[PDB]
RNA sequence: UCUGGUGACUAUAGCAAGGAGGUCACACCUGUUCCCAUGCCGAACACAGAAGUUAAGCUCCUUAGCGUCGAUGGUAGUCGAACUUACGUUCCGCUAGAGUAGAACGUUGCCAGGC
RNA sequence: CUGGGGCGGUCGCCUCCUAAAAGGUAACGGAGGCGCUCAAAGGUUCCCUCAGAAUGGUUGGAAAUCAUUCAUAGAGUGUAA
RNA sequence: UUAUUGGAGGUAGAGCACUGUUUGGACGAGGGGCCGGUUACCGAAUUCAGACAAACUCCGAAUGCCAAUUAAUUUAACUUGGGAGUCAGAACAUGGGUGAUAAGGUCCGUGUUCGAAAGGGAAACAGCCCAGACCACCAGCUAAGGUCCCAAAAUAUAUGUUAAGUGGAAAAGGAUGUGGCGUUGCCCAGACAACGUCGAGUGACACUGCGCCGAAAAUGUACCGGGGCUAAACAUAUUACCGAAGCUGUGGAUUGUCCUUUG
């Protein structure tokens, strides 16, 4: 259905790599959020940057 | 005083591959630079003469097997 | 001592030490050996001593298989000049181990004089060994 | 001979493969004859005393699930440090 | 349905062995007068015919002998993460090479003749 | 230029490894070549297929030359790889 | 940026089919012991088994790269013109050369931080761990790291290990130090030692957790930061709190984007 994604470690210390996929969620500062459709490329964005962000079943 | 018989390279050439499998080409677009043959012309493609291979019209681009062990590159007109 | 007739390089980058061994793991020609459990380089020069000591406590009565090699000449420079003007000349022939390979092999005797004649070969090598019979089942 | 299996079901972790192995069980495969593969799971010391009995070449009522098959031991993996099996093939005979 | 010609396909198509077939094909086969030809040889190439032969090539059936193909399960290695400075450990994805079971003595298109 | 400077070596171009399975990538890191040649060793049209191994055989330096079988380039390709 | 799909390429790992290196054992051909030949010995070939490679390859990943989709999220990219500064870099992690598997060494690849970055932790400590300061506040929740006193918060709940102040600086080796886990011997018909009694356990091996010795430097205790600790040490689990200029709450400043009441 929904979910909710957010940023609960900081960004800072990172490889760019995984900052331009917290970007393209969405997820701004440090505890910020988003709510969006699933999907399988959600999925495999929040799968690669997933040490970072916490996902709740909305 | 001891010193080294070795010093030197030459400049290094571009080899490889230029263009993708499943891009759309122009007429005289080079597809691939090698010494020799390790990828041979298929249909739509020619050979020049330090063995590059190019394309002869516009389509897409085609890797693919030969025989049991060899390559070829196509183009296929329409796109 | 042991080395090769001729190699097609001289001067060769030094072997990589981390992972397990690749292979010679079992006992296949005699009955009895010496397995290492920690990884190092063997010199030829320790290998030569490592079987005079082995060979002369048997008596001369069995057999004995070195299965290893020194391949891999290494080099090393004069008494401590400045750094880096080319490479050095060749100094020894060197044979990585790693865990799990066997070393020496030997047959033709009883069980307990093959367990001390191993003991004393093993004095002489910078590695942690260990006696192993030919496996079964 | 008599050895008794249990089904692993699937996909096993390297994780749920480790703890298998710390226990006395032994991940193994059957394979052949009249069978679909299976793959099982074997007590280490229950084997090694079959094993000695039967020998290496010998035929085993190996029971899975319900059925029970006769079967022969093609291959095994060995660690050789540690002296622990770590992985055993069967082979329906027929 | 058989044979032939001519294509497509990574030898699953190959090599080896055994056994059968011919006037419908094909080949061996007859000869060198002519077209033509052989660093010499009508061996090869080319031309002219149909006496013989299935012996061979070739076609059909048998075999897994060599070559080729090849899982599942496990292992090595490794992207990411977490501990750590250990010739490292733990978790999560991907997942070989070798080896084992096994497959396999080809599949198929267009045309002609024969059926 | 330079693991201070001097002394020694080097300075343009080609090929390989280092180079981390695209391309690129340093050190006074590891190995070699070039400063041409060919009137056919260029074009085109027809043919043809090796080294080597094995067994024989006057000369046989063991192998020169001849005959049969196997033989994937192991031959050859003006000149380094 | 991700999902799906297609493709180029020979690293890690493996392997020995080629080029080189190598250890055993056969087989035979040859020289050759002899009196031409036995046997020895010697060299070449074919074989069986087993190993090594930056400049070996019958094989061959994970990743990275190039692309295309009416795919999903996101906010850049390119062209033309005005103005620059930079061309001494450093440590840490990881793939490598050189050096001695030396250096806070030196030269490249890939990330991060410092440079140009305050705040919390690491005693102190550019580069390590957590985090990016618009300004008020005697409000709240958390990160790394912590909760006996210095000094904020557990002298907290369960289980166990250590006797060395190990914790709080090191090796090959040595050793009846003590837990855990198995396999297999001798068991009251009498071992296991002492000299018929002795009356129940007694061994080996394998595998592991924590400890002991090996362990000597120069101003003053002198690597736990100090006191001090037998837990306030170290495995496992639980759950409560403390903890930053991070996030939130309240008020304010500046600029922008939207709508527009120009708020």
């Amino acid at each position: 259905a929904k979910l909710q994604i957010t940023l609960t470690r900081s960004v800072i210390g990172r490889p760019e790599t995984q900052r331009k996929t917290v970007e393209a969620l969405g997820l701004k500062k440090t505890n910020s959020s988003v709510v969006v459709e699933d999907n399988p490329a959600i999925r495999g964005q929040i799968n690669k940057v997933k040490h970072l962000v916490t996902v709740e079943e909305k | 005083v001891s010193s080294t018989k070795n010093g030197r390279d030459s400049e290094s050439k571009r080899l490889g591959a230029k263009r993708a499998d499943g891009q759309f080409v122009t007429g005289g677009s080079i597809l691939y630079r090698q010494r020799g043959t390790k990828i041979y012309p298929g249909e739509n493609v020619g050979r020049g003469g330090d063995d590059t291979l190019f394309a002869k019209i516009d389509g897409v681009v085609k890797f693919e097997r030969k025989g049991r062990d060899k390559k070829q590159v196509s183009v296929y007109a329409v796109a | 001592m042991l080395l090769p007739k001729r190699v097609k390089y001289r001067r060769q980058h030094r072997p990589k030490t981390t992972g397990r061994s690749k292979g010679g793991n079992y006992v296949t020609f005699g009955e009895f050996g010496l397995q290492a459990t920690t990884t190092s380089w063997i010199t030829s020069r320790q290998i030569e001593s490592a079987r005079i000591a082995m060979t002369r406590y048997m008596k001369r009565g069995g057999k004995v298989w070195i299965k290893i090699f020194p391949h891999t000449p290494y080099t090393k420079k004069p008494l401590e000049v400045r750094m880096g003007a080319g490479k050095g000349a060749v100094e020894g022939w060197i044979a990585v181990v790693k865990p799990g390979r066997i070393l020496f092999e030997v047959a033709g005797v009883s069980e307990e004089v093959a367990r001390e004649a191993l003991r004393l070969a093993s004095h002489k090598l910078p590695v942690k060994t260990k006696f192993v019979k030919r496996e079964e089942l | 001979a008599s050895l008794k299996s249990i089904i692993r079901q699937g996909k096993q972790t390297r994780s749920d493969l480790k703890q298998l192995r710390k226990s006395g069980k032994v991940p193994a495969v059957v394979y052949g004859y009249g069978t679909k593969n299976v793959s099982v799971k074997v007590d280490e010391v229950e084997f090694i005393k079959v094993i000695r009995e039967v020998g290496r070449n010998g035929v085993i009522e190996l029971g899975v699930g319900s059925k029970t098959i006769k079967v022969m031991v093609a291959d095994y993996q060995f660690d050789p440090l540690k002296n622990q099996i770590t992985h055993i093939d069967f082979l329906a005979i027929n």
